[PDB]
């Protein structure tokens, strides 16, 4: 019966990491681009306006 | 003498810890009913589909 | 701002000096020659993609 | 890329689909509950995906 209990517990955390997994990499597929994004639009920025070079 | 007579009271106050982070998160998300409401939604169906065949 | 402006000057200055040394006449013609064998490389990089196809 | 996910899983579920009227044929509820979960796993995440898009 404790042996049972104890089980459950780490048969739940399992499940629970295995969709945070997922959930980080659907996320990562759409970030990776949107951090590629702003910085050529930061860059983009100056060249529209006068400030740097 | 005995490690078990002071150690396992230890562990049984690390044990409320477990039981405090699993509660959290069954109460945050619940999945198994909800996914088990459209199990036995499908079966009723395919009885059907039997049946005419 | 400022070391990106002096970086620009580095390489305007380089900029002029290396046209001044293309000839037209002659640069025309090497780069003629380049595309010529660019075409025949690039030629034989989609027969080795249709062998697969085959 | 996130088109390609989402054919996929569409398509994986459908053989679970057709898993579990083999297992009702066979007369084995347990498959037959295991295809639907594993239907179930693959709906939610192909759900997901055209978000994603």
């Amino acid at each position: 019966a404790q042996q049972r209990t104890m089980s459950e517990n780490l048969r739940r955390n399992l499940a629970a990491l295995e969709a945070k997994i997922s959930e980080a990499k659907t996320k990562k597929n759409m970030l990776q681009a949107r951090a590629k994004a702003a910085k050529a639009n930061a860059e983009l920025q100056q060249t529209l306006g006068g400030l740097g070079t | 003498s005995s490690a078990t007579s002071a150690f396992e009271r230890m562990e049984n106050k690390v044990l409320d810890m477990e039981a405090t982070s699993q509660a959290a998160g069954e109460l945050a998300g619940f999945g198994i009913e909800n996914q088990f409401a459209q199990l036995e939604a499908s079966s009723g169906v395919e009885d059907e589909l039997a049946a005419l065949k | 701002a400022l070391f990106d402006r002096l970086g620009r000057v580095v390489r305007a200055n380089l900029n002029d000096l290396v046209s001044k040394a293309e000839d037209p006449e002659k640069v025309l013609e090497q780069a003629v020659i380049d595309m010529q064998e660019d075409l025949v490389q690039l030629r034989q990089a989609v027969a080795r993609t249709i062998a697969e196809e085959k | 890329r996130t088109e390609q996910r989402l054919n996929q899983d569409t398509q994986e579920a459908k053989k679970w689909e057709d898993r579990a009227k083999l297992a009702l044929t066979n007369g084995e509820e347990n498959l037959a509950r295991e295809a639907l979960a594993r239907k179930k796993s693959l709906t939610d995440t192909a759900a997901a995906y055209q978000t994603q898009l």
